[PDB]
Order: C-alpha cells, then sequence, then structure tokens
C-alpha cells in the first residue's frame, strides 16, 4: 500500500499551496511543481526557472557514486512569470559591461563576497580575488553588506538581466531585429484539405499579433513570404508596389534567394501589399495537380536569407507530408522493423540523410530557428523532419490526419500561441559552477559544438533545458554548491542581453541529507531525456535496464545506509521519492522505449522530441496524466475537481471523467452514463446518440457544459501545445488508444508489477 | 558591252562572278590569279517579278535534283524536258499539259532565269520575337531601350510570339499573360544550363506557351511590364563592374526556343549594355583596376578570359544555327561589350550586330527601326531558315562559301576535294537573311556551264517560298581566246572576293602572311594580264578592265580589315562582320571609301581619295562605309566668318549642298553611319587624313605602283 501520486500532490499543495516561498535559504527545498504557490526570488533563482534533482550535492565523488542519484538542474531560463509575481530587472553596468569575475567569468551575483572596505571581492565559484571597478565600488556595513544591496538587484536576487556591451555581439556590432518567414506547402494535399487558405485567410488577422516590446510603437519584427511544392516562389512585397511580385527558383541543387529588398519588409509598411498576396495564393495553386514536394532547401534557403539581411530570425514552415522529389534532403519511405533486440534500432529514429545535421548546424552559426507545422497523412519520417527544428530550438506541431471541420481551431490556437510566444534569438547558454563540479551534459532542443557553450538558435517561454553536473574535486559542507546560468541572446528590439539565474545548493557528507532533499518529478525529467537521448546510441533493452538498475541502486543504497532498522520483508522509500517507482514505471512504459504493435515510428519519433524540451511542470504531466470525475462535479461552485488515480479500476459505468496529459484530452463516457449530464453537455439525449467522430467543441447547455468547458480551460492553461480532444464511448470504441494513457495499468508491467520487480533487485544487492 | 552584261546580270540575278567566260581546263584556270567566284544575293531586291503559286519541277536524277530553268531542251510534242545538269530526261506534271512553244511555263522564260515559288508547307507558323535585355546601365540607357522596344513590339504582326527575358546579377525568364500577379523564373547567372534542364526546370512539353504568347493577346501586358522594368538592383562597389552574366542569360535563351519551337524562324535579340562580367561567356574581370582585351593584350597572350568565353559563344552559335534561330547582338556601351568573343552568335546564323556608344542616341534609335522596314504590302525585309543549295555543270566542283551561313556538310557530284572556307558541302543554313544578305561561293574547273542557286525560306508571314537562280556563262579556250576570258573579267567583283578571302584568313591560325599571300597574287596577276616588255618597268600598262584592280588591294592591305592594331578588337569584329555581309556596292565603299568635292566651279564629282584632292576653297565628302565625314576646306574661314547673310546666298547653299546629300544617306544605309562634321585644322580631321619579304610598307599609292610595276616585268 503505496501513497498514490495523488496523495503525494495534494499533501503538499495542503501544506504548502497558498503560502509565500522565498528562496532566501542555501539548500531550500521548493514546493511541488504540481503546488500553486506564489515565491518571492529573495536572492535565489526561482523553482519556475530552475529545478534540481537534488538541492543539497554529495560532497565527494565516491559518495555520489554510492547512492548512484543524478545530479542535475531543468532550466527554463525565459519561463512565464506569473502576473503577481516581481519581474526581472535589467542593469546596465557602463561601457565596461557586466563586472565579472577575471578567472571564473561569473557575472556578479549575490555570491560575491566583498572584503578589504570594499575595494576587492572574492568570488563564490572559484574562490578568486577580483578589484572592484572604481565606477562600482561602495563602502561595505558591519556585516560587510554593500549599502545598496537591496537597491542594485544584481546583489539582492537570484534572477535579473544585464545589458550586452559590443564586445558580446556578431563582429562586435550592434545585431539587428529578427525577422519571421513564413513559408507555405502547396502540394494537391495542402490544397485539397482547404489548409491554404486557411493559414493565408487567417494569417492576414495574425501578423497583426507580431511580438513588440512597450518601449517601441510598431515591431521592429520584419515579415517574408515563400510557398513551395518542389519549386520555390519567392515573393516581393515591397512597400511601393501596387502589385507582389513572384520570383520562382528552380535549381534545387544549388539554392538562392532571389531577392533582398522587398523581402523581408515591414508588414505595417507594406500591410496592403501583403493581404494582397494573402488574397490570391489560395487561388494560384487551385488548380496545382503535384504531390512530390522538397523541404531541405526550403530551410535553406531561409537560412540563406536571413544571412543575406545579416540578421537572426525564425521559419514558420508549414508543411503536408513526405517529401519524395529529387534534391537534398530526399527522403525514402524507410519503415522496417528493426527494432527490438537488433541491436541497431537506434536507425529509425535518426535522419536519413547526412544533410540535416550539417543544415542544422548552418541555421545555428547564422541565428535561424525552424518551426515547423506537419499536417501528415502517412509515414513522414519525423525522425528526419524534426531534427532541424529540434536542433535549432524550435517547435513542431503534427497534426495526424488533418480534417479541416476538426482540427481547424486546433491548429490555430497553437499558430496564434507561436507567434505571440515571447522569443530571444542567436542565444547560447552557459552553466558556470562553484569549485568542485562542473556542467558536463545537457539535454533540449539544442545544439553544441564546444563542451561548454549551449547555442540556442531560438528560445521561447515553454523550452527548458536539463543539464548533468559530474564532480571534479571535493565540495565544501560549508560552502556548497553554487551554480550561474547565463544566457546571451538577442531580443525582439535587436538589443544584446544577457539574463542571469544563480542558485546556491547546500552540500553534506552525510547520504540522509541527500536523499532528504530530492525531487521526483525532476528526477524524472532527468531519467527520460537521459533515455531519450540514448535511444539514438544503444539498444533500448540496455537503457532500460540501467534505468532499473539505476533506480534499484539509489533505494537500496537508502536501505542499507539511512532507514532506521526494519523488517526484511519491506521495501523502504523515502519521502522525496514516496512516488519514484510509479514514475519511473511510466516511463518504461511510454512508446518511446516500448515495442513496435500497434504505434507508428513517427509517434515514437515525436514524442521522443517533444519530452526533450520540457519544464519539470511539463514532463510531470506528460508522464501521469490528469483523471479528473465530471459526473460528481459540483455546479456552479466550482474550483479544479480532485484528480483521480490512473486506472481503470477508478472509473464506472455510470461516470463522466476528464483525462488529460498536455497535448490530449480524452472525454471519456461509460455505458450507463446519466442521461441528464449527456443531455447538459452534448445537447443528445441518450448516451448512443452520440458519435465519436464529432469531436468538435460543444456549447449549449448552460449548466453543465460551462462548467465543464470552464474546467477545460483552466486545465490548458499554462500548456503551451493546445490538445487534440477526443471522446471515447465506453465499451468497444477508440477507448485502446485511451487506455494506453492509464498508466498505472499493465497495457508493460503493472504498477505493484514494477514495486515488487524493484524490490527483487533491492535484495539481489544485499 | 561586258559593263552593261555585269549590271544586267547583277540587277536580274543577283550574282556578280568574277569571270564572266570560263577556261575550259582545269590547269589553265589555275594559273590564272583570281578562281571562279561569284558574290551571290539570294534575296535580292526585284519587285518586277511575280511570286508563282506552285510547286517547282525537279529532275529526276536523285542526285542531281535540280530546278527546271531555260537552259533546260523542250520537246513540246513528247511532253518531255532534258535537265541541262545531269542529262536525265524528265516527264512534266499533268497539270503543265497545255504547254506549248508559244505559251511556255514562266520558269522556261529566260526573263525569269531568277524566280521565286511559293511552296505548300501546310503549316504557317507565326514569327517568334524574343527579347533578352541588360539591365546593368544608367537609367538613361535602359529607358531609351525600354522606348525602343516597345516601338519594334508595334511593328510586330498580331500573330507574332513575344518573350522577355532579363539579366543582371540574376536572369530571369519571364511569364507574361499571367495577369494579377507578375512572375518569373529565376537562375544563377553563373551556372551554364542545357535545353533539356531548361525545358524539365520550366515544366514545359517536349517538342503559344507560358512564356511566349501572341502579341495581339499580350500587348497591353508586355508593354505595362516593359514600362514598369528597372535597373539591376544589386549595388556595385567602387573600382568594381556589375555583375552581367551575359553568356548565361543568352544560353538560358537559346535554350528557351531550342525546347519549345525548334526548326522555326525566330529572332533572340540580345540587347547587353557592357562586357559580360559573371561567367560562361566571361568577358572581363569583374574589378575595374583591369582593363577590357586590348589586340595588344590578347596578342601578348594576356587576355585570360577570350579564349573560354568565346568557346562558350561559340558552341552557343552553333546550337542556335542547328536550331535554325537568329541571334541579333544590340552592344552600347562607352567601352567594349565582348563582341569579339559573341561574333559567332550574329556570324553564323543570321542575326545583326549593332554597336554603339548609349541606347539614348539617336545612332542607336534610328539604327534599331531600320530593322523592321517593311516592304511595299506591310511585310518586314527578314527572311528565315534558309536553305541554299548549288548545283554545277560536271566540269565544275564547289569550294566552299564566305559569308552568314553553316555547313549542312551535304556531299555529292559538285563538291571538290579541296575546299574553301566554309567548304565541303554544296548545302548552306542561312538562319536570318536580307535583301543585302550576300555570300561568296568558290568554283574550281576541272557550249556553256551552269550554275544554279536555289534557296528556301521562310518569308515574313509565314509563307514558305522557293528562291531559284540560274546562271550560263561561256566557256573559252585560254590557248586560242585569253581574249575573250580577260574581256569578261570583273575587277570589281574580283577585288570583293579575294579580300573575301583575305580577311577568312585572318580570322584563321594565319598571320601578316595574308599581306605576303595577297600581293602574291597581285603580282601574279599583272605579270599575266599585264602588257610590258620584260624588265621594262615604265612599259608597262593597264587594260582598263584591270587598272582599278590595283588600286584595290592598295586601300585593302591599309584598311582596318586587316590593320587591326589601331580600333579595339570589339570594332574589327563589328567591321568584319558587316563586310562579308555586303553586296559588291557597300562592299567596294568600305575598302575605297568615296570622296566627294564641292565648290563653286562646278557640281559635286567624286575625286581620288589622296592629300591632293584636300583643297583650300573645296568641301569634302567622305564615304566610308561606317562613317560619314565632311571636309571644310581652309571656306573653314568664310564659315567661321558668319557669311547668313542675304547677300551670299550662294554661299548658303555650298555649305548646304554635302549635307543635303548626307541626310539622305542617313536614312538608307542600314547600319546608320556615325557623323563628323570637321574642317582643316579641327581635331576630328584626323579621320580623313589617316583615310588619305612583303610588297611595300604604309606608303603612298604611288610607290606602291612603282615597287609593283618592277617586279611584274622581271
Ligand atoms: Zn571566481
Ligand atoms: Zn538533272
Amino acid at each position: 500500500a503505496m501513497g498514490s501520486p495523488i496523495q503525494v500532490i495534494e499533501n503538499d499543495r495542503a501544506s504548502r499551496g497558498g503560502q509565500v516561498y522565498a528562496t532566501n535559504t542555501r539548500g531550500q527545498i521548493p514546493p511541488l511543481v504540481t503546488t500553486d504557490c506564489m515565491i518571492q526570488d529573495q536572492g535565489n533563482a526561482s523553482p519556475r526557472f530552475i529545478r534540481c534533482t537534488t538541492y543539497c550535492f554529495p560532497c565527494t565523488s565516491d559518495m555520489a557514486k554510492q547512492a548512484q542519484i543524478p545530479l542535475a538542474a531543468v532550466i527554463k531560463p525565459f519561463a512565464t512569470i506569473p502576473s503577481n509575481e516581481s519581474p526581472l530587472y535589467l542593469v546596465n553596468h557602463g561601457e565596461s559591461g557586466p563586472v565579472r569575475c577575471n578567472r571564473c567569468k561569473a557575472y556578479m551575483c549575490p555570491f560575491m563576497q566583498f572584503i578589504e572596505g570594499g575595494r576587492r571581492y572574492q568570488c563564490g565559484f572559484c574562490n578568486c580575488v577580483n578589484d572592484v571597478p572604481p565606477f562600482y565600488f561602495q563602502h561595505l556595513d558591519h556585516i560587510g553588506r554593500r549599502l545598496d544591496h537591496y537597491e542594485k538587484p544584481e546583489l539582492s536576487l537570484g534572477s535579473y538581466e544585464y545589458v550586452a556591451t559590443l564586445d558580446y555581439c556578431r563582429k562586435s556590432k550592434p545585431p539587428n531585429p529578427p525577422a519571421f518567414i513564413f513559408m507555405i506547402d502547396v502540394s494537391y494535399s495542402n490544397i485539397k484539405n482547404g489548409l491554404v487558405k486557411l493559414i493565408c485567410e487567417e494569417l492576414k488577422t495574425m501578423l497583426e499579433k507580431i511580438p513588440k516590446e512597450e518601449q517601441e510603437e510598431t515591431s521592429a519584427i520584419r515579415v517574408g513570404f515563400i510557398t513551395y511544392n518542389k519549386v520555390l516562389h519567392f515573393f516581393n512585397v515591397k512597400s511601393n508596389l501596387a502589385q507582389p511580385q513572384m520570383m520562382v527558383v528552380t535549381d534545387v541543387g544549388e539554392v538562392f534567394v532571389p531577392l533582398l529588398d522587398g523581402f523581408l519588409v515591414n508588414y505595417q509598411e507594406s500591410q496592403s501589399v501583403i493581404h494582397n498576396l494573402l488574397d490570391q495564393i489560395p487561388d494560384m495553386f487551385a488548380d496545382s495537380n503535384e504531390n512530390e514536394t522538397v523541404f531541405a532547401p526550403v530551410i535553406q534557403a531561409g537560412m540563406e536569407a536571413l544571412k543575406a539581411a545579416d540578421c537572426p530570425g525564425k521559419l514558420f514552415i508549414f508543411h503536408s507530408s513526405l517529401p519524395t522529389a529529387e534534391a537534398p534532403g530526399k527522403l525514402k519511405n524507410r519503415d522496417d522493423k528493426k527494432l527490438v533486440n537488433t541491436d541497431k534500432e537506434k536507425i529509425l529514429f535518426q535522419p536519413q540523410t547526412n544533410v540535416y545535421d550539417s543544415l542544422a548546424k548552418d541555421c545555428v552559426a547564422h541565428g535561424c530557428s525552424v518551426t515547423l507545422f506537419l499536417f501528415p497523412s502517412q509515414y513522414v519520417d519525423v525522425a528526419s523532419l524534426g531534427l532541424v527544428p529540434q536542433l535549432t530550438g524550435g517547435t513542431l506541431y503534427k497534426y495526424n490526419n488533418f480534417q479541416m471541420h476538426l482540427d481547424r481551431q486546433q491548429f490555430l490556437n497553437d499558430l496564434r500561441n507561436d507567434i505571440e510566444k515571447k522569443i530571444g534569438f542567436d542565444a547560447i547558454m552557459r552553466v558556470r559552477t562553484s569549485t568542485g563540479f562542473r556542467a558536463t551534459d545537457f539535454f533540449g532542443g539544442i545544439l553544441m559544438n564546444n563542451t561548454t557553450d549551449v547555442e540556442m538558435a531560438a528560445i521561447d517561454c515553454d523550452k527548458a533545458v536539463t543539464v548533468e553536473f559530474k564532480h571534479d574535486d571535493k565540495l565544501s559542507e560549508d560552502s556548497g554548491a553554487l551554480i550561474q546560468c547565463a544566457v546571451l541572446y538577442t531580443t525582439i528590439s535587436g538589443q544584446r542581453r544577457l539574463r542571469i539565474h544563480n542558485l546556491g545548493l547546500n552540500c553534506s557528507s552525510q547520504l540522509a541529507d541527500l536523499y532528504k532533499s530530492c525531487e521526483t518529478d525532476a528526477l524524472i525529467n532527468f531519467f527520460a531525456k537521459s533515455a531519450f537521448k540514448a535511444v539514438l546510441h544503444q539498444p533500448l533493452k540496455v537503457i532500460r535496464e540501467i534505468l532499473v538498475n539505476q533506480t534499484a541502486h539509489m533505494l537500496a543504497c537508502y536501505r542499507k545506509n539511512c532507514a532506521s532498522p526494519s523488517a526484511a520483508s519491506q521495501l523502504i522509500l523515502p519521502d522525496s521519492m514516496k512516488v519514484l517507482p510509479v514514475y519511473m514505471n511510466c516511463l518504461l512504459k511510454n512508446c518511446v522505449l516500448l515495442s513496435r504493435p500497434e504505434i507508428s515510428t513517427d509517434e515514437r519519433a515525436y514524442q521522443r522530441q517533444l519530452v526533450m524540451t520540457m519544464g519539470v511542470a511539463d514532463s510531470q504531466l506528460f508522464f501521469y496524466p490528469q483523471l479528473l470525475p465530471i459526473h460528481t462535479l459540483d455546479v456552479k461552485s466550482t474550483m479544479l475537481p480532485a484528480a483521480v488515480r490512473c486506472s481503470e479500476s477508478r472509473l464506472s459505468e455510470e461516470g463522466i471523467f476528464l483525462l488529460a496529459n498536455g497535448l490530449h484530452m480524452f472525454l471519456w463516457l461509460g455505458v450507463s452514463s446519466p442521461p441528464e449530464l449527456i443531455q447538459g453537455i452534448f445537447n443528445v439525449p441518450s448516451f448512443a446518440h452520440i458519435n465519436t467522430d464529432m469531436t468538435l467543441l460543444p456549447e449549449v447547455g448552460n449548466p453543465y457544459s460551462q462548467q465543464l468547458r470552464m474546467i477545460m480551460g483552466i486545465i490548458q492553461q499554462k500548456r503551451p501545445y493546445s490538445m487534440k480532444l477526443t471522446i471515447v464511448k465506453q465499451r468497444e470504441q477508440p477507448e485502446m488508444v485511451f487506455r494506453q494513457f492509464l498508466v498505472e495499468d499493465k497495457g508493460g508491467s503493472s504498477y505493484v508489477d514494477f514495486l515488487c520487480c524493484v524490490h527483487k533487485e533491492i535484495c539481489q544487492l544485499l | 558591252t561586258y559593263l552593261e552584261f555585269i549590271q544586267q546580270n547583277e540587277e536580274r540575278d543577283g550574282v556578280r562572278f568574277s569571270w564572266n567566260v570560263w577556261p575550259s581546263s582545269r590547269l589553265e584556270a589555275t594559273r590564272m590569279v583570281v578562281p571562279v567566284a561569284a558574290l551571290f544575293t539570294p534575296l535580292k531586291e526585284r519587285p518586277d517579278l511575280p511570286p508563282i503559286q506552285y510547286e517547282p519541277v525537279l529532275c529526276s536524277r536523285t542526285t542531281c535534283r535540280a530546278v527546271l530553268n531555260p537552259l533546260c531542251q523542250v520537246d513540246y510534242r513528247a511532253k518531255l524536258w532534258a535537265c541541262n545538269f545531269c542529262y536525265q530526261r524528265n516527264q512534266f506534271p499533268p497539270s503543265y499539259a497545255g504547254i506549248s512553244e508559244l505559251n511556255q511555263p514562266a520558269e522556261l522564260l529566260p526573263q525569269f532565269s531568277s524566280i521565286e515559288y511559293v511552296v505548300l508547307r501546310g503549316p504557317q507558323m507565326p514569327l517568334i520575337f524574343l527579347y533578352v535585355v541588360d539591365t546593368c546601365m544608367e537609367d538613361e540607357d535602359l529607358q531609351a531601350l525600354k522606348e525602343s522596344m516597345q516601338m519594334s513590339l508595334s511593328l510586330l504582326p498580331p500573330t507574332a510570339l513575344v518573350g522577355l527575358i532579363t539579366f543582371g546579377r540574376m536572369v530571369q525568364v519571364h511569364e507574361l499573360g499571367c495577369e494579377g500577379i507578375s512572375k518569373s523564373y529565376v537562375f544563377r547567372g553563373t551556372k551554364d544550363l542545357s535545353a533539356k534542364q531548361l525545358q524539365e526546370m520550366l515544366g514545359l512539353s517536349k517538342v503559344s506557351n507560358r512564356f511566349l504568347q501572341p502579341v495581339q493577346k499580350i500587348d497591353m501586358n508586355l508593354t505595362d511590364l516593359l514600362g514598369e522594368l528597372q535597373r539591376d538592383p544589386w549595388p556595385v562597389p567602387q573600382g568594381k563592374r556589375p555583375l552581367r552574366s551575359s553568356g548565361v542569360a543568352l544560353s538560358i535563351a537559346v535554350g528557351l526556343l531550342e525546347c519549345t519551337f525548334p526548326n522555326t524562324g525566330a529572332r533572340i535579340m540580345m540587347f547587353i549594355g557592357g562586357p559580360a562580367t559573371q561567367g560562361p561567356g566571361m568577358v572581363v574581370g569583374d574589378e575595374l583596376k583591369t582593363p577590357i582585351r586590348s589586340w595588344h593584350d590578347i596578342d601578348k597572350d594576356n587576355a585570360k578570359y577570350v579564349k573560354k568565353g568565346t568557346k562558350h559563344f561559340e558552341a552557343l552559335a552553333n546550337r542556335a544555327a542547328t536550331t535554325g534561330h537568329v541571334i541579333d547582338i544590340y552592344a552600347c556601351a562607352l567601352d567594349q561589350t565582348g563582341l569579339l568573343e559573341m561574333k559567332c552568335c550574329p556570324n553564323l546564323t543570321g542575326g545583326y550586330m549593332v554597336m554603339g556608344d548609349s541606347f539614348n542616341t539617336s545612332l542607336f534609335k534610328q539604327t534599331f527601326q531600320r530593322v523592321f522596314t517593311k516592304d511595299m504590302h506591310g511585310q518586314f525585309k527578314m527572311g528565315f531558315g534558309g536553305t541554299l543549295e548549288i548545283k554545277t555543270s560536271r566540269e565544275i566542283k564547289i569550294s566552299g562559301a564566305i559569308g552568314p551561313c553553316v555547313s549542312l556538310n551535304s556531299k555529292g557530284p559538285c563538291v571538290s576535294e579541296n575546299e574553301i572556307g566554309t567548304g565541303g558541302t554544296c548545302q548552306w543554313k542561312i538562319c536570318g537573311l536580307s535583301p543585302t544578305t550576300t555570300l561568296a561561293i568558290y568554283f574550281e574547273v576541272v557550249g556553256r556551264g551552269a550554275i544554279q542557286f536555289v534557296t528556301q525560306y521562310q518569308h515574313s508571314s509565314g509563307q514558305r517560298r522557293i528562291r531559284v537562280t540560274t546562271i550560263a556563262r561561256n566557256w573559252a579556250d585560254a590557248q586560242t581566246q585569253i581574249q575573250n576570258i580577260a574581256a569578261s573579267f570583273d575587277q570589281e567583283a574580283a577585288a570583293i572576293l579575294m579580300a573575301r578571302l583575305a580577311i577568312y584568313r585572318a580570322e584563321t591560325e594565319e598571320g601578316p602572311d595574308v599581306l605576303r599571300w595577297l600581293d602574291r597574287q597581285l603580282i601574279r596577276l599583272c605579270q599575266k594580264f599585264g602588257e610590258y616588255h620584260k624588265d621594262d618597268p615604265s612599259s608597262f600598262r593597264f587594260s582598263e578592265t584591270f587598272s582599278l584592280y590595283p588600286q584595290f588591294m592598295f586601300h585593302l592591305r591599309r584598311s582596318s580589315f586587316l590593320q587591326v592594331f589601331n580600333n579595339s578588337p570589339d570594332e574589327s569584329s563589328y567591321y568584319r562582320h558587316h563586310f562579308m555581309r555586303q553586296d559588291l556596292t557597300q562592299s567596294l565603299i568600305m575598302i575605297q571609301p568615296i570622296l566627294y568635292a564641292y565648290s563653286f566651279s562646278g557640281p559635286p564629282e567624286p575625286v581620288l581619295l589622296d592629300s591632293s584632292s584636300i583643297l583650300a576653297d573645296r568641301i569634302l565628302l567622305m564615304d566610308t562605309f561606317f562613317q560619314i565625314l565632311i571636309y571644310h576646306g581652309e571656306i573653314a574661314q568664310w564659315r567661321k566668318s558668319g557669311y547668313d547673310m542675304p547677300e551670299y546666298e550662294n554661299f548658303r547653299h555650298l555649305l548646304q549642298a554635302p549635307v543635303d546629300d548626307a541626310q539622305e544617306i542617313l536614312h538608307s544605309r542600314f547600319p546608320m553611319p556615325r557623323y563628323i562634321d570637321t574642317e582643316h585644322g579641327g581635331s576630328q580631321a584626323r579621320f580623313l587624313l589617316s583615310k588619305v619579304p612583303i610588297l611595300t610598307d604604309d606608303v603612298s599609292l604611288q610607290v606602291f605602283m612603282d615597287h609593283l610595276k618592277k617586279l611584274a616585268v622581271s
């Protein structure tokens, strides 16, 4: 009888929700990602920005090897700070630039001990001593606290922003504001399913919402336009035109941009000329009979346009099907089963040609990021298409078997979202640590050429990078472990900027403190991205064994070193890892690590990329969904209903439920569902009068339909992807797809199966 | 008279032979210094002739296959005719049945030795004018060029197909009639393309299109596009030349027609405003530090682009000829455009080559409109896709041709072993020709001899036609009638035919041995047909049928056509292109310019091209074909003093008299010449005085004859 995930989440919500979490302590343990609470920085970076697997590091290397607890931080460096919480301040250190340690190269942060009348400060990271520059000097108090400790935010807060001087810029020159380039697949597939008109028609409205700062009246982002169907149709939309021009490029082997002016123009200047273009493109290709398309040249061109304008940018590719036309990046249909017990399965999750890596390297080297709206109806090789959007830090939206009457609203909401996303460009992240340990591995939509600088072409508020540390030398239980995540980047107004995140952590030689300071939602986050990245290199039966044996090796070490003596018939778990067996068992049930029967390689590749970009708030939900009972729902007096364990055992033939994991949202209906509810929600008399194939939003019932619409809205709030609703009648229905989300069931081995599996190898260690 | 025989045969048959009486043996023919050869103008102006509305009757022998002509014997009783070339007996078509000695068909009447038939191919095809426009030029030159292009557009027939390609850093093939949006296909101006590749990339079927569309349908759309065209947008750094991809745009221009309308009449009119800098066809580097090739540069092996660039246009020219299309080059720029590299395109096809300072000059705009001169019926004076076949009597064999032609390498009994110029064939292909188009056919010997010239061309208005010219000249026994042979000598025609040969040797690997060979023949001609006692130079005299020939050689060996080192490589190419294209009359004007004198004492009379004719009280009018100069004798003071005064009515007319004739020539001549008004001591007087072992140096005409006199007598 183990504490359920629900019992733990609601427990922490009771004792910590509705309370101020003030990050004023070194090894302080923040609440769960599942606990809505207010946060005051007070010297340490918010857990919305960065969370850790353990907030108290083992002090030596051998001690960490004992527990085998992975030391990692999940950095969401531009995460959406709630409206009621204190925002970041921007610090300008003059022509000199931000004050940094001469040896550590760490930026001025509250971890800098000022000494010697304030003339010199000792670095908190490498204990080096620096000369306080004259313009930045101040006296120190009895304590030493600078007089402006609470006045200058870089000395009191954990999160803030720096102004970057010209030596932080490409070519040492002020960069240019970025540009959005919209590129539409116009093959017969996207013509027929009415996709083209929609993007174009819908696009006119959307451009207005292009991001801009409060300090500027008109968005500094310029806009470019392209269509394609194995041939590239560029477009000239200069302001001084009555009619837009078209320039068609046919040399797909050696692509180029036929323009410089009239391509990437200010929308508010070229408004009438752009609307004139979007009105036409539907009619222009309405009678196109072309099916073959190209892909890699489209990224190749939008990247080239951005280099020609000497500016960063973001590509908005809208694609339909598998690119087959003879060109670079020509993808074949290569779905062949060599996944289990083959030692070569890693091929399926890798791109076919070698160019997509080189193409991705070129985009990052020039600050070009690719975001892709894919509309498949057949095999597409997500492993190949999504590789450039991932490495460039962009997002990927897949809409399996798009139909306008259904998935229109889902796609438009994803598209409005990605435009208005708060974006930074041409970014490079660097994670400096104190003495004794260093960042040795990185996970996310990133690219890395050396072993320290994490290059992100674009980065939004939803991206999150997972960073692994290893032991360099022995730490000190007095000073502990420090972390400083810095992200140099260019803004949507063209300014060079540094966002700084500082986090202090405790150190101890006692294993008890190491286990007492663990977070499961973050430990699950690391193990997933670690395993998902290992999919490319090692067999899945190897990866699952490593995850299992590292889990048992963590729990046995706790059994044989911390626990007060207990009987041999007991599995003893720490409070920080109450639910770690449940979640870990769900990761081993996920299709990325599971078997061929009934799941496309595309679906395995899509999820393998989705998780790689997630923060802890999102990685938690995707692996343990939220199951809400709707029949028992209070009416008109509603907060979010209490959650219910993910299992078929918790469903009722008389009930209605709402399962969501961040990407799909299922409405489940039992055979004996009360017809009173089915009428007040679906406007049909009985259960047998519903159609599963009609999964569009209903609206009429005032009493409940509004209550059901309300809880769906608050579930969707923090969620970056807008979820595909799927309605399930109970028996003999598309329930098979639904049942895979009930993660505590068998389906691999169930929850109580994996618990008992952990306890056999926890005693095999003996 | 023999001077009337020449004038009446040039006028009737468009032919002019070096000899009108031929030697009856190969041996004595060799010793005659000038070979049996003729300047043939296939489409000579002849408004007296009707266009006959039926198919020409042909000789039934496959190897002969000549056309019925007045020299063919006719037996009206048996309804048969004997071909005068192979002696085959030939039956008549049943539609001729009523033929009689007094009501004979037209092709048999000697008045119709030259005649034109109207064929019935069955497909009437429209003309195709493909514009290829350079956009690396100041807004002045481009705006004027747009007006010249809108003007040419108005003159084309309604059914004609027009097409627009523009180029600069890129190359754009525009889609016409695409309304509501302007679209074009773009290609890197640095990579070559084949016609098959371009057919695929543009998405075209094999063998009106989206790119070539009728004038009447797209007149409004093309003129709107033409008026909206602006200069190459890509900037030009300091000390650098614009990136101009002329070699690529033409390779795309030729290919665009090669895969859409092959084997039909079409003009690829390429207007360039500067040298191609982005290869292939690369004429010179992109940096202004280096200058364009000079004759001394290319001589010192110091023009690193010439051999590469020429071979591109060379292969490009043969493609267009083999397809059957014309390549014009309208090249106006303040410096060279690479005409030397591109000369093969208007030289092997029948294209024009127009040079100029800028497209915004009265010179260019006028010259361009003369291209589209219409005949008396509103049809262009152009013909397309011409096959020139020549049959000879069994005693004569064709050497080859010189001029706007491409060999079809069709062997036969009339082909000689030793060939000359474009030889080894009895058929040539002339893609674009005009009434003036004039070739030079060369013959070889081994009771009259006869030669037939058959030309099948596509007249404008899509009417397929065949032009037939049958000539005969007398056989003579050179051991008994040299006098009868020397009386038929055409000194004028023999002069051009030799210059035609001597300049063809100048393009080949042969060097200044041309002058050496040119004089070796001149000396041979004096020794054979000269009156003299041996070793008495003063005794030597000329027959009046020959006296002018040495003076022609004098002005030829010192002309621009063979002394290039005072001109630019593009200028020398411009001159030679026109000379091997002209009839006898204009060809003579090129070699020996015509000098007229005007004075108060007598009407205007032609004078000697020597400094003696330059007199203080004389106004001179010089006429080399390419420029018209007016020289005021030291009259210059009467002009500078303003003698407008009503008393000197006559002096106002003397100044006006040569100008009035100059304006006449400034509308008639197709390559409208440069005009020069200068006087005694003027800066531009240089253009007159200059125009005024090896045989001799740049020595006067009198010393030239003296050295020639003493050599012919020893
Ligand atoms: Zn330091
Ligand atoms: Zn015959």
